[PDB]
C-alpha cells in the first residue's frame, strides 16, 4: 500500500491532539513591575496664566 | 474735601485692592513652590508622567513560531 504523498501534502499546517495540557509562562519570568498611573480627566483652565515672573493672565 | 471727592480714590478701595493682590500672589507663590518640589521629586523617582524618556515600544514586536525550536 502506502500511496505516495503528493505535492504539496507535506505542508498544510495541521491540528493535533495531545495528553498533557498546554503550559502557562513558557518564559520563566516574573510579573510586570509597576504600571504607570495615567493622568486622566477634562482640564480646568490655567491657574493664573503662566505663573512666570509677571504678565499675569 | 472737593479734591478728595472729584480727583482721588477711596481708602476702602485701596485697602480691598491690597487684600486682593495679596491673595492672588499668595496663590502664585504657593503654586510655584509646590511646582518646584513636584518637579524635583518627579525627577528623583519617575512615578509621574513628565520625565518619561521614550523607552522600547513593543507594538512592532510580533511573536510567531520560528524555524529554530529553541529561539
Amino acid at each position: 500500500g502506502w500511496v505516495r504523498p503528493d505535492l504539496g501534502e507535506l505542508s498544510k499546517v495541521t491540528k493535533v491532539k495531545t495528553d498533557r495540557p498546554l503550559p502557562e509562562n513558557p518564559y520563566h519570568s516574573r510579573a510586570r513591575p509597576e504600571p504607570n498611573p495615567e493622568v486622566e480627566g477634562d482640564l480646568k483652565p490655567a491657574r493664573h496664566g503662566s505663573r512666570l515672573f509677571f504678565w499675569t493672565m | 474735601r472737593w479734591i478728595a471727592r472729584t480727583f482721588f480714590d477711596a481708602p476702602e478701595k485701596n485697602y480691598e485692592r491690597t487684600m486682593a493682590i495679596l491673595q492672588i500672589e499668595s496663590e502664585k507663590a504657593e503654586l510655584r513652590l509646590k511646582e518646584l518640589e513636584v518637579r524635583r521629586l518627579m525627577r528623583a523617582k519617575g512615578d509621574g508622567p513628565w520625565f518619561q524618556y521614550p523607552t522600547i515600544d513593543k507594538a512592532l514586536i510580533d511573536h510567531s513560531p520560528k524555524a529554530t525550536p529553541d529561539n
